[PDB]
Order: structure tokens, then C-alpha cells, then sequence
């Protein structure tokens, strides 16, 4: 009563949801006319008049094999016409991002949502009836007066007038503090034990000045902390082993909640990949939809399996020092990083897997893992690391400043742990003097798919070859894999294939793509390589010859 | 008060919030505790399901971090504005000098359409998201905004008719938070007329615009398309002629290759030196003859997008062009440094867009959409960090290696 309700908005257009009770069980009733008799006590619900024209689903269903009906509302008309709210930053809190603070205590906030008040105007859009034994007698409607359960605002609404109350407590104490996350409610503070106890004392008073019963303790165990699934400790944090639920036939709402799990443990455990197990899962909604998941899914959930297995220790963060962050190279698409400030004592560890795409090279690869951790320690610590790379100043300097593109990366040292990243090849900005000068083409035939790849020299050495299931695209990249295979270790390239010139440009040190490949190691051989390019069919020399010996 | 309203059929902008140092978080707190006592801005509900980025960054010298808030989504999503909207002048790129300065802090002034408020929503993010958003919607000409300027431009004209009429020569454009002041006078007297014109700004009613953004427009230069002028050729030398010509003959249809392509008959060594022929020698003339005359046809057309493309060149320089069609380019030029070994190439890139959107609003009176080259994790990374402009434009990501960088120098 003493909170101010939120006004609350259908979306444009729509109207209230009005559906259809699905019959119940005598037993079923009678248990709710029980659960709801007592919340209308609690004042949470009220009984509606006859006269008001919409509803919501309700059913009832039990707690644990210690059988007991609790209720269950479907509030899925109505959360598809309910106004859109702003989760705000659906983040995460980093237990490293958490500062040494002496006396601390976690208050489990949960019960609470029950207790705001729901606005006014809106709460006839959540009226729900009982249906009646025989249908004899008028079904019994109730509307609520609560943020319900189940409804798209209470998660928001609730997490938004509980930051209201603790603004005024929080200003009061500016060297404590107080974060939020669902249930729970952390208090940290440089206090002696018994002083902070005491503050508790008035936040737990100045809570429930504003109507909400905070809990305290009906079961009470010790120090070790936990805060969100954290456990907190005086000087560093752990979390425990995830146990993931092992089953025959999955569900959307048992692998919804599973890559909510796997998200917060995203950023505590490394390498967890969650991609194909959310396309399985998105959007499409269920009274009768059970999954199969695809064999590539199982052993998906068999390798986080394995990850989550293993607890997860670390320190917290001390603002006066320096963070660190170390990365060094792991294979194919991986990397490993270590954020600390103290030498082995780690605030965060984790993985970073390549980004898709069909070429690609270790450099580039790098710079997206130092501007994915740099991303991720602005968010936990609001700084930037700086970074002991696996590249040396000299190869790091040859790249960016040849490179086509912009590009930089932070404050860095060089750190000489193998393996170390370079540059494989490096083509030449210059013709080769005294080189060989292989003027090369292809062709194909998008009917038949039969094409050839050739080309010719300023010695006289000239070769054709007949190829099948090609493309022309193919058929550029495979003629100038031939000018390198029998070319000496200098050479001069001439081609007029826009798309082998984008690729080679790049600079790519392996590509998915075995053609490439091919073309990339041969390059790897060479000690001097100038690629030059020309317009086709402008009547230049060699390019011509080629051209004449491969299109027909 | 003005009635402003979202293009029909179209909700507001949700646009995520990136990541703040603590720095910078600490400076929009401060910032945002201040205008929420003056009454320009207001803590919102989450019944609000709006929101559009917010940062901050130092201006070109100040000790001072300004709130810069990405309206972007917003602006092309506001109706646009005429029932009313701003006049470019032409004659503002031939002035000797303009100065830039700051009005932005008069907006403020006037109060925002109560139903337009929600759409202005923003946050400002907590480090290690301990506590949850502080958000805000403005109750005020919010900076930034393009409706800004428009709703203030009945008020911004009654304020400099005394100078206008008492100093008819200058040449005022109002862009966004921004006014451009061009004159033909000495920089003596020019910046005097400046501080003449701050001074009837205070006098006629955050917090600074003391500072001039000078520049010289009547100095800035195009780059044309040259070809080499060499005594001994090689194969190579003519085979990259060729190509540029061949590309430049999509620009310029008199173009001509033939004689040149003649002159690689064979299949020779790429280091090869092969003499000139009058009939080549001639070609080459006059095709470096047409090479140096305007495009043919390209005028300025306001209703549609400008474009702008960089190529970085290596050694600090870079290239670029605008242009609305292709290969009908309004401008273009070689943006050769900041002095030096500039170490940040993204620092660099980052200069030469707010150069560039310099220009471009000087001479057209709107901001170019761009194409960098950059992967967009990583200019998405660091560019605020650079940024200095009140302003920001619309971008693209190139991928793919251009061959139009070989032939733009
Ligand atoms: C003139 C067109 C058909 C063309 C395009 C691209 C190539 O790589 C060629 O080799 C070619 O011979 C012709
Ligand atoms: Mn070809
Ligand atoms: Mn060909």
C-alpha cells in the first residue's frame, strides 16, 4: 500500500485477453478456492463482480512428490498485449568485479514482488475465474492486485521500485554497498562485524517501512557467502561445480532455463559454446512442442558438461593496481586469456574461438580477442587491460602499417610463449627483377562445369589444364596455384582476377576453403612473390596469350 | 510550444547502451545530477521502452567532459520538419575563414513536446552492472537532436538580426548544435566579430562555447586524377597505366587504351623497359588531357544521401570521395596527416570522418553516410574515444579489399 504503483499500458490497439477456462478436477478446485482464499486474505487478489470481460487461464498443479497444489496462471495472452518495459542491462555481475570490502551479507529479496502493488487501471486485465464443480454454480473471477507471477511486468516493475526504496538508504550511507540481482541483495561494507549488523538492522527496518517483508533466516549456515550463485569469501570467490540436468526427452521450457544457466556460467567458465542449441529453441511457443535435440546438441552439452564440472576460483578486484591481461595461442580458432594484477593470482580466465568466416589468419584473429577482452573488462571494471601478447613489436608494426585496413590495439607487451603469431608471407610491393613473370587466366563453362586454368611466360614455358566441376572463380584461384608450383623461389604474377586478388590481399594463413590452402602454403615456399593485376580483355600481352589458350 | 511526432507508423528508437569506462560514467553522473536540479532532464519509470546510447568526450581543448548523447536512430525516425527546417548557403564555402561555435547550450531554453519526452529516454550504466540504469528522458530541446535546432531556429533568428543587420557580410549557417560563421575579413576583425557575436549570445540570455573551431574552406583543395610522367616505362609502368585509365573510362568516356595496350605486344618480363610510340606517346596525351576537365554532369542533389568512401594509403595519408551515384563524384581528396608516424591508425580513420563531415556539412549543409575500413568491432570499440565532434554520422563497414585504392592517389 505504501509504494507508488507504475502505470501500465496494453501495447497499442489491442485489447484485453479474453480466453476460454479450460474444466478442472473437484480436486483441483477445491485446492484453489483454497491457495486463492488465502491470498485474497494477504490481499493480493480480489473476487470481481460478474461483469467484468476478460480472463486469463488457470491451473493447478503440485510442488514436490510431498504432494500440495500450488497455483499456476498462463498469462500468455496477456504478456503478448502488455506494453514493452526495458530490461535494462540484462548483465551479469562478475564476482571479480566485486572489491575487498571487510563485512558482508547477503539479504534474499524474493518474496517480494508479491508485495508491490499493481497499477490500479491495469489490474482487470488479469482477471482469472475458477471454474465451478458442476458447472451449477457461476465460476468464481479474480483479479489481482500484486505484481503477478508470470506476467511480463513484475520482473521490471519490482526490480525498479525496490531500487526506489534503496536509493534513499543508499545515499544515506555512501560508503556502503548494495547490488541487486533478482532475489538477492548484497551488503558490503568496511565496518566491524558488529557495526555492520547493526546497519543491517536499519535496512531491514527501512525496507519493510515500505511494506515488503524481507526475510531474514530460517536455516542458518556460515561465511561462505552466496550471492547469485556465488561463493564469497573474505579474499576470493568461488563457484561451485554446475550440475546440468541429465535427461531423456528434453524440453523447451527445461532448455530455456538450461541456456539462462549456461549464459551466467558463459562468463565464469571457459569455452562454453550455447549456438546450436538456441536454434533449436526461439519463438515458437507450446502446448504440444518436445524436442529432440540434433547429435551435435548432445555432444555439445557434452563438452559444456565437461567444462562445468570443474569449480571456478579467483580473486577480487583492488582498484589501485594494474589489470593485466595475458592471451596466448591455442589452435585451431582458440585462444586462451588470464586477466590478473597480481601474477597468478587470476581475476578471470577464458577462451575466445574464432569468428566465422572462410579465410582468415592469426593476427586478425588476435585483434578480436584483445577488443573482445577489452569489451569485457570495460563492462566488469569499467577499465581497459593492458595486454602480454604473443607477437612480436616488429611483426605487429609490419602488419597494421601494410595492412588495407585500420586497425590498433592497446597498450601491449611482447610475452615469448609459444606458440608465437607471424605473418607467414609477405607479397611484394614491387615487380621482381629477374624473376620469372607467369601471366595467368582461367575459364569454365557454367553449363557443363569443364573448364581449364593456364598460363604463360616470358621464357616460353607455358601449361594448360583441363579441369571438371569448376567454376570460373575456381578455375583463377587454380591457375595461379599452378604459376607457383612450378615457378623457382622468385616470381613475378600477373593476373586479372579481381576475386584471387581480393582473396591473396587479405592475406589469409589458413582458409577452410583446400584451394586456398593449397595456394597459401605454396606461398609460404616462396621467398619473393609480387602479385600484379590487369583489366581483361583490354589486349594486354600474356594476358591475352592465356586468355586465348584457356577460354577455347 | 511545438507539436513534434515520429514518422507515421513507426515506434521509437531501442537502441542498447555500449559499455562507459569509469571515467567516463563518473562525468555523466555528475553532468546529469546538475541538469536534473536545473529541471532539463527527469528519472523515468520503466514503463518507458525507449532508450538511445550516451557517452561523453572532452571537445577539441576543454578540462571539461560534455554529455554527447547518439541520436541517431532517433533523428531518422523524427518526422521531418516542415508545416520548420533550415536553409544551406552556398556562399558559406567561399569565404577566407569560418568559425564554428557552440550554441548547443542555448537549446535548453525551450520546453519539449510532454508527449515527445518518452522517445528521449537514456541510461547511464553502472561499471560491472552493481547497480542497475539511472535513466532519464529530456523535458527540453535535447543537443544532438534534429529537432532541436528546427524548433529554435524562430528564436535563434530574432537573437542575431542586430549582428546580421549591422554586419551584413558575414554568413551564418545553424546546423545541429553547431553555427558556422564565415566572413572575408581579416582573422583580426573576423575573430572580434566572433567574439562580438559570443558576447550578443550571453548578453541575449554544457556549459562552454567559449572556444573557435576555425577553418579555411577558400584553402581547401580537390585531387584530381593524374597519370605518371616517366622517360623509360616497364611493362609493369604501362600494365598499372592501362588499368587506371581502363577505370578512369568509367568516369570519362573520351578515354582511350588502345595504343598503349599495343605497346605490350607479346609476353614480356614485368621489368622490361619498352619505348614509347608517337602513337602511344599521343594517346597518353590526351588522355591526361581529358583527365584534368570536371565530370560531366554531377550537381548536388539534397533529397538523397551522400556517400563517402576512405582508402587508407599508408604513411598517415589518406584518400576519399563523396559522391550520390557512382563514379559521379561531387569531391574528392588526400587527407595527408596529423604530422607524422601516426601510431593509432583508428585514431587517424576517426579524424578524417569528423574532417570530412566538416566539409561535407560546409558544403552541402548535411552529413555524408559512410563506408570504413574497418572491422566494426573495432572502430565500434575505440571511436568514441577520439570523437570530438557534437555530431555523429551513419556508417558502413567495407570487408572486402577495394582496387580503387591502387588508383586513388
Ligand atoms: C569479358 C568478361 C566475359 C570476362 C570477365 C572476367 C575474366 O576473369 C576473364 O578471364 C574473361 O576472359 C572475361
Ligand atoms: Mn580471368
Ligand atoms: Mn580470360
Amino acid at each position: 500500500s505504501p509504494i507508488e504503483t507504475v502505470p501500465v499500458k496494453l501495447k497499442p490497439g489491442m485489447d484485453g485477453p479474453k480466453v476460454k477456462q479450460w474444466p478442472l478436477t473437484e480436486e483441483k478446485i477445491k485446492a484453489l478456492v483454497e491457495i486463492c482464499t488465502e491470498m485474497e486474505k494477504e490481499g493480493k487478489i480480489s473476487k470481481i463482480g460478474p461483469e467484468n470481460p476478460y480472463n486469463t487461464p488457470v491451473f493447478a498443479i503440485k510442488k514436490k512428490d510431498s504432494t500440495k497444489w500450488r497455483k499456476l496462471v498462463d498469462f500468455r495472452e496477456l504478456n503478448k498485449r502488455t506494453q514493452d518495459f526495458w530490461e535494462v542491462q540484462l548483465g551479469i555481475p562478475h564476482p571479480a568485479g566485486l572489491k575487498k570490502k571487510k563485512s558482508v551479507t547477503v539479504l534474499d529479496v524474493g518474496d517480494a514482488y508479491f508485495s508491490v502493488p499493481l497499477d490500479e487501471d491495469f489490474r482487470k486485465y488479469t482477471a482469472f475465474t475458477i471454474p465451478s464443480i458442476n458447472n451449477e454454480t457461476p465460476g468464481i473471477r479474480y483479479q489481482y492486485n500484486v505484481l503477478p507471477q508470470g506476467w511480463k511486468g513484475s520482473p521490471a516493475i519490482s526490480q525498479s521500485s525496490m531500487t526506489k526504496i534503496l536509493e534513499p538508504f543508499k545515499k544515506q550511507n555512501p560508503d556502503i554497498v548494495i547490488y541487486q540481482y533478482m532475489d538477492d541483495l548484497y551488503v558490503g561494507s568496511d565496518l566491524e562485524i558488529g557495526q555492520h549488523r547493526t546497519k543491517i538492522e536499519e535496512l531491514r527496518q527501512h525496507l519493510l517501512r515500505w511494506g515488503l517483508t524481507t526475510p531474514d533466516k530460517k536455516h542458518q549456515k556460515e561465511p561462505p557467502f552466496l550471492w547469485m550463485g556465488y561463493e564469497l569469501h573474505p579474499d576470493k570467490w568461488t563457484v561451485q561445480p554446475i550440475v546440468l540436468p541429465e535427461k531423456d526427452s528434453w524440453t523447451v521450457n527445461d532448455i530455456q532455463k538450461l541456456v539462462g544457466k549456461l549464459n551466467w556460467a558463459s562468463q565464469i567458465y571457459p569455452g562454453i559454446k550455447v549456438r546450436q542449441l538456441s536454434k533449436l529453441l526461439r519463438g515458437t511457443k507450446a502446448l504440444t512442442e518436445v524436442i529432440p535435440l540434433t547429435e551435435e546438441a548432445e555432444l555439445e552439452l557434452a563438452e559444456n558438461r565437461e567444462i562445468l564440472k570443474e569449480p571456478v576460483h579467483g580473486v577480487y578486484y583492488d582498484p589501485s593496481k594494474d589489470l593485466i591481461a595475458e592471451i596466448q595461442k591455442q589452435g585451431q580458432g582458440q585462444w586462451t586469456y588470464q586477466i590478473y594484477q597480481e601474477p597468478f593470482k587470476n581475476l578471470k580466465t577464458g577462451k575466445y574461438a574464432r569468428m566465422r568466416g572462410a579465410h582468415t589468419n592469426d593476427v586478425k584473429q588476435l585483434t578480436e580477442a584483445v577488443q573482445k577482452i577489452t569489451t569485457e573488462s570495460i563492462v566488469i571494471w569499467g577499465k581497459t587491460p593492458k595486454f602480454k601478447l604473443p607477437i612480436q613489436k616488429e611483426t605487429w608494426e609490419t602488419w597494421w602499417t601494410e595492412y588495407w585496413q585500420a586497425t590498433w590495439i592497446p597498450e601491449w607487451e611482447f610475452v615469448n610463449t609459444p606458440p608465437l603469431v607471424k605473418l607467414w608471407y609477405q607479397l611484394e610491393k614491387e615487380p621482381i627483377v629477374g624473376a620469372e613473370t607467369f601471366y595467368v587466366d582461367g575459364a569454365a563453362n557454367r553449363e557443363t562445369k569443364l573448364g581449364k586454368a593456364g598460363y604463360v611466360t616470358n621464357k616460353g614455358r607455358q601449361k594448360v589444364v583441363p579441369l571438371t566441376n569448376t567454376t570460373n572463380q575456381k578455375t583463377e584461384l587454380q591457375a595461379i596455384y599452378l604459376a607457383l608450383q612450378d615457378s623457382g623461389l622468385e616470381v613475378n604474377i600477373v593476373t586479372d582476377s579481381q576475386y584471387a586478388l581480393g582473396i591473396i590481399q587479405a592475406q589469409p594463413d589458413k582458409s577452410e576453403s583446400e584451394l586456398v590452402n593449397q595456394i597459401i602454403e605454396q606461398l609460404i615456399k616462396k621467398e619473393k612473390v609480387y602479385l600484379a593485376w590487369v583489366p581483361a580483355h583490354k589486349g594486354i600481352g600474356g594476358n591475352e596469350q592465356v586468355d586465348k589458350l584457356v577460354s577455347a | 510550444t511545438v507539436p513534434v511526432k515520429l514518422k507515421p507508423g513507426m515506434d521509437g528508437p531501442k537502441v542498447k547502451q555500449w559499455p562507459l569506462t569509469e571515467e567516463k560514467i563518473k562525468a555523466l553522473v555528475e553532468i546529469c545530477t546538475e541538469m536534473e536540479k536545473e529541471g532539463k532532464i527527469s528519472k523515468i519509470g520503466p514503463e518507458n521502452p525507449y532508450n538511445t546510447p550516451v557517452f561523453a568526450i572532452k571537445k577539441k581543448d576543454s578540462t571539461k567532459w560534455r554529455k554527447l548523447v547518439d541520436f541517431r536512430e532517433l533523428n531518422k525516425r523524427t518526422q521531418d520538419f516542415w508545416e520548420l527546417g533550415i536553409p544551406h548557403p552556398a556562399g558559406l564555402k567561399k569565404k577566407k575563414s569560418v568559425t564554428v561555435l557552440d550554441v548547443g547550450d542555448a537549446y535548453f531554453s525551450v520546453p519539449l513536446d510532454e508527449d515527445f519526452r518518452k522517445y528521449t529516454a537514456f541510461t547511464i550504466p553502472s561499471i560491472n552492472n552493481e547497480t542497475p540504469g539511472i535513466r532519464y528522458q529530456y523535458n527540453v530541446l535535447p543537443q544532438g537532436w534534429k529537432g532541436s535546432p528546427a524548433i529554435f531556429q524562430s528564436s535563434m533568428t530574432k537573437i542575431l538580426e542586430p549582428f546580421k543587420k549591422q554586419n551584413p557580410d558575414i554568413v551564418i549557417y545553424q546546423y545541429m548544435d553547431d553555427l558556422y560563421v564565415g566572413s572575408d575579413l581579416e582573422i583580426g576583425q573576423h575573430r572580434t566579430k566572433i567574439e562580438e557575436l559570443r558576447q550578443h549570445l550571453l548578453r541575449w540570455g554544457p556549459p562552454f562555447l567559449w572556444m573557435g573551431y576555425e577553418l579555411h574552406p577558400d584553402k581547401w583543395t580537390v585531387q584530381p586524377i593524374v597519370l605518371p610522367e616517366k622517360d623509360s616505362w616497364t611493362v609493369n609502368d604501362i600494365q598499372k597505366l592501362v588499368g587506371k585509365l581502363n577505370w578512369a573510362s568509367q568516369i570519362y568516356p573520351g578515354i582511350k587504351v588502345r595504343q598503349l595496350s599495343k605497346l605490350l605486344r607479346g609476353t614480356k618480363a614485368l621489368t622490361e623497359v619498352i619505348p614509347l610510340t608517337e602513337e602511344a606517346e599521343l594517346e597518353l596525351a590526351e588522355n591526361r588531357e581529358i583527365l584534368k576537365e570536371p565530370v560531366h554532369g554531377v550537381y548536388y542533389d539534397p533529397s538523397k544521401d551522400l556517400i563517402a568512401e576512405i582508402q587508407k594509403q599508408g604513411q598517415g595519408q589518406w584518400t576519399y570521395q563523396i559522391y550520390q551515384e557512382p563514379f559521379k563524384n561531387l569531391k574528392t581528396g588526400k587527407y595527408a596527416r596529423m604530422r607524422g608516424a601516426h601510431t593509432n591508425d583508428v585514431k587517424q580513420l576517426t579524424e578524417a570522418v569528423q574532417k570530412i563531415t566538416t566539409e561535407s556539412i560546409v558544403i552541402w549543409g548535411k552529413t555524408p553516410k559512410f563506408k570504413l575500413p574497418i572491422q566494426k568491432e573495432t572502430w565500434e570499440t575505440w571511436w568514441t574515444e577520439y570523437w570530438q565532434a557534437t555530431w555523429i554520422p551513419e556508417w558502413e563497414f567495407v570487408n572486402t579489399p577495394p582496387l580503387v585504392k591502387l588508383w586513388y592517389q
